[PDB]
RNA sequence: UUUUUUUUU
C-alpha cells in the first residue's frame, strides 16, 4: 500500500478499484473448510429400470438428467482395482498400499431429496449392452463441449468407431435431429462423476476398461490454460525455470506468476485433486484461467510463436491488454534465446574441466553480447536506445515468413498483421 | 422374513388409500373378421394391447384401467351391420375422474398423448387393435365422478372377474366402491 | 354392527319418456340407474338409492297424461323424518342441503329422462320414530329383497324381523 | 454458463 494525500489540503485518502470481475479462490481454501466432496444421487430404482429409462429416453431423445447420474451410479460400482502407494492430498487419504477401492470412494454419497422425473421404460434389454453405455454418455458429454459443425461430427465419428470396436451392430442414439445433452454441463453431479471416472481411469491406465478415458480427457485440464502456456515455453525455450521467472521484464505477467505461484495448490503431483478444481466444485473462478492472466498468457504465447513453435498459430487473442509492451519483452527474450547458443563444457575428466578462455575482447561495438542473462542484455538494450534493430526484425519477419492457416483474432493473425509488415 | 435384515416394516406406509384426479382422453379401434360375438371376446382381444409395452411406467394402472373402459362402452360401425366381410368396431371418450389406489406414489404426469398397435390371433379371432389415451393429473377443486361410475355395468357382469380379464386385482369395500389392490400381469 | 342413524328426509321423483310404461318391473329397471355419473357426496350414496327406493313404490300419474298420451309423464314426491339400521360401519356427519341429479335413461323399448330431487339430513330430536323399513307401502309379498337386488340392494329377510340394508356391489 | 490448438481411446 501506499499514502496519497490531497495537496491542497492535506488531506488523507484511499483509492480503492472498482469490481466488475469476481474474486479469486485456491483448492487449498475448500479442504480447510470441510473435507468431504458431497455427491447427490438417487437410488430407489432397480437397475434395470434405469437400463430401461436411459436407454429408451436417448432412443427418442427425451432423457433425464437425474436417470443418467443414477445410471452411472449404478453401473459403475462394480469396477475397483488394486493400489499401489499412499495416495493423499490437500491433507487427505485414500487407501494403502495393498488393498482394492472402486471408482466412487473418492468422493462422498448422500440422498437426493425431492420429487423426480418420469421415464419411457422398456422390457428387454440385454445386460451385454452396459460394456459400451456409459462409454457413449461419456463421449456425448465429450462432444457437446465445442461448438462447431465440422469438429462436432468428426468427434461423433470417432465415438461411433470406439462403440463400434467394441460391440459392433451397435447403432446411433439420439439421433441427428433435436441436439440434447448440451445443457448437462451446467450441472454439477454429472461433472463430478466424470471428473472422478477420469483420475481414476488416469491413474490405472493398465485397467482392461480402460477405453472409457475416450470420453473425459478434456476434463482434467480444463480452465487452467496459463500453467500449460507456461510449462510449453519452459519446454520450447530450454532452460531452466528460474532463468524463465527472471526474463519478465514487466510487472503484469509478474503479478499473475505471484497470483499462480502459491506455498499451498500443490502442482507437479498428478495423483491429486488439482486438475479436477474446476468440475469437483473446489473453486469458481481458478486462478490459472485465462480471463485473469491475460497478460501472462500473451506473452508466453507470443514468445512461443517467435520460437518456431507448433501450438501457436491458434491461441485466442484477449483484449483489454497493452500489446505495445509485452511485445516488445517478448520480441528481446526471444531474440536473447534464438540468437546466442550456450556452449560450455558439462562432464570434465578428473581435474581437466575446460575453462573459457576469453579476457580479450573485441565486442565493444553493437554486435549481440554472447551468453544469455538479463543483466548484460538489459545494458545493450539501454546502450542501443529502445529502437530494434533491424536485424531483430529481419529475424522476426523470416521466423513468420510462412503461415498457411489463420483465425481471426489469434495470435498468429496479430503476429502476421503487425510483424510481417 | 425367511432371511434377515430384508426390509423391516416399511414405516412410510405405502399400504394405504390414496386418490389421484385426472383427465383422460380415449380412442379405440379393432379390426377382424367373422364379426365379433359376445363380450368375454372383447376382453380376452384388448387383453393383448401391451403384450410388449414400451410405455410410460408409472401409469401401468390407469392405462389398464382405460383400456377396461374403452372397450366396455364400444360402438361397432354400421359397416358391421351392413356387411359381414371386414366389420370394425370403434370408441372414444373423454372426461375428468378421481381414482383411489394403493399401488404407491406415481410422479408428475405431462398431457402427452400415447399410441399402441399390436395384431392378436386368439384361437377362432385375429386381427389388430390400435388405441391412442392421454391421461394427465389435474389440480383444480371440481367434484369429479368416480372412474367406477362411468361404467354403466348394464353389459357384462361382476367387477373382480373383468378387472381379472385385464390383469386387475381390486377390491369390493362393502361401506364405499372399488379399490385398487395390485396388478398381477 | 346394528347401527341406527336418523335422518329427515324430501325426495321428489319425476320421469319422462315416450312409449308410457306398462309394468312396475320396467320403471324400476329405468329409475334403479338414475345415477350414472354420481358426483354428490360420497358418505351419501348409498342413503340416496334406498330413498330411490320409495320413489318407486310413490308412482304417480297427473292430468298431464290424461290430456295426452304421446308425453308419458310419472309424478312423485315425499318427505317425513325416518331412522334406519344399517350394518355399514359409521356414517360421516351430514348437512342439510338440497341435491339434485337428472339423468337419460335407455332401455331399448323405454327412453326419457329422470329426475331426482333429495335432501336428507341429521335428525338431532331425541324423539322416537317408526322404522323407515316399516315405512313404506309394499306390506305386498315377501319379494321385498327381489325388488331391492332388482335395483341392486342387498338385504336380510332373517329373524331380525326387517329388511335392514346389507351392503354395495349394487353395480351389476 | 463457462470457456479460448476445427489436438487427443
Amino acid at each position: 500500500s501506499v499514502t496519497v494525500k490531497r495537496i491542497i489540503d492535506n488531506t488523507v485518502i484511499v483509492p480503492k478499484l472498482p469490481a466488475n470481475e469476481d474474486p479469486v479462490e485456491y483448492p487449498a481454501d475448500y479442504f480447510r473448510k470441510s473435507k468431504e466432496i458431497p455427491l447427490y444421487i438417487n437410488t430407489t430404482k432397480s437397475l434395470s429400470d434405469l437400463r430401461g429409462y436411459v436407454y429408451q429416453g436417448l432412443k427418442s431423445g427425451n432423457v433425464s438428467i437425474i436417470h443418467v447420474n443414477s445410471y452411472l451410479y449404478g453401473a459403475l460400482k462394480d469396477i475397483r482395482g488394486k493400489l499401489d502407494k499412499d495416495w493423499s492430498s490437500f491433507g487427505i487419504n485414500i487407501g494403502k498400499a495393498g488393498d482394492t477401492i472402486g471408482i466412487f470412494d473418492l468422493v462422498s454419497l448422500k440422498a437426493l431429496d425431492g420429487v423426480l422425473p418420469d421415464g419411457v421404460s422398456d422390457a428387454s434389454r440385454t445386460s451385454a449392452d452396459d460394456k459400451w453405455l456409459p462409454l457413449y454418455l461419456l463421449g456425448l458429454y465429450r462432444v457437446g463441449r465445442t461448438q462447431m459443425p465440422e469438429y462436432r461430427k468428426k468427434l461423433m465419428d470417432g465415438l461411433t468407431n470406439q462403440c463400434k470396436m467394441i460391440n459392433e451392430q451397435f447403432e446411433p442414439l439420439v439421433p441427428e435431429g433435436r441436439d440434447i445433452f448440451d445443457v448437462w454441463g451446467n450441472d454439477s453431479n454429472y461433472t463430478k462423476i466424470v471428473a472422478a471416472v477420469d483420475m481414476f481411469f488416469h491413474m490405472f491406465k493398465k485397467h482392461e476398461c480402460a477405453s472409457f478415458r475416450y470420453g473425459t480427457i478434456v476434463s482434467r485440464f480444463k480452465d487452467c490454460a496459463a500453467l500449460a502456456t507456461f510449462g510449453h515455453l519452459c519446454k520450447i525455450t530450454g532452460m531452466s525455470t528460474e532463468d524463465v521467472t527472471t526474463w519478465i521484464l514487466n510487472r503484469e505477467v509478474a503479478d499473475e506468476m505471484v497470483q499462480m505461484m502459491l506455498p499451498g495448490q500443490e502442482i507437479d503431483k498428478a495423483d491429486s485433486y488439482m486438475p479436477y478444481l474446476i468440475d469437483f466444485g473446489l473453486s469458481s473462478k481458478s486462478p490459472y484461467s485465462s480471463v485473469k492472466n491475460p497478460a501472462f498468457h500473451f506473452w508466453g504465447q507470443l514468445t512461443a510463436l517467435l520460437l518456431r513453435s507448433t501450438r501457436a498459430r491458434n491461441a485466442r487473442q484477449p483484449d483489454d491488454i497493452e500489446y505495445t509492451s509485452l511485445t516488445t519483452a517478448g520480441l528481446l527474450y526471444a531474440y536473447a534465446v534464438g540468437s546466442s547458443a550456450d556452449l560450455a563444457q558439462q562432464f570434465c575428466v578428473g581435474d581437466n574441466k575446460y575453462t573459457p578462455d576469453d579476457s580479450t575482447g573485441g565486442l565493444t561495438t553493437n554486435a549481440p553480447p554472447q551468453g544469455r542473462d538479463v543483466v548484460e542484455w538489459l545494458g545493450w538494450f539501454e546502450d542501443q536506445n529502445r529502437k530494434p534493430t533491424p536485424d531483430m526484425m529481419q529475424y522476426a519477419k523470416r521466423a513468420v515468413m510462412s503461415l498457411q492457416g489463420l483465425r481471426e483474432k489469434t495470435i498468429g493473425k496479430y503476429a502476421k498483421s503487425e510483424f510481417d509488415k | 422374513k425367511s432371511y434377515f435384515g430384508v426390509d423391516e416394516m416399511d414405516t412410510y406406509d405405502p399400504n394405504q388409500l390414496r386418490y389421484e384426479k385426472f383427465f383422460f382422453t380415449v380412442k379405440m379401434t379393432v379390426r377382424s373378421n367373422r364379426p365379433f360375438r359376445t363380450y368375454s371376446d372383447v376382453a380376452a382381444a384388448v387383453s393383448h394391447w401391451d403384450h410388449m409395452y414400451i410405455g410410460m411406467a408409472g401409469k401401468r394402472p390407469f392405462y389398464k384401467i382405460l383400456a377396461f373402459l374403452g372397450s366396455s362402452n364400444l360402438k361397432a360401425t354400421p359397416a358391421v351391420l351392413a356387411d359381414q366381410g371386414q366389420p370394425e368396431y370403434h370408441a372414444h371418450c373423454e372426461g375428468r375422474a378421481y381414482l383411489p389406489h394403493r399401488m404407491g406414489k406415481t410422479p408428475p404426469m405431462l398431457n402427452v398423448p400415447e399410441h399402441f398397435r399390436r395384431p392378436f390371433n386368439i384361437g377362432l379371432y385375429k386381427g389388430t387393435i390400435e388405441l391412442t389415451m392421454t391421461i394427465y393429473d389435474d389440480e383444480s377443486l371440481e367434484a369429479a365422478p368416480m372412474i367406477w361410475d362411468h361404467f354403466n355395468s348394464s353389459k357384462f357382469s361382476d367387477f373382480r372377474e373383468k378387472a381379472l380379464m385385464f390383469g386387475l386385482i381390486v377390491e369390493k369395500k362393502a361401506s364405499g366402491a372399488w379399490v385398487l389392490d395390485s396388478i398381477s400381469h
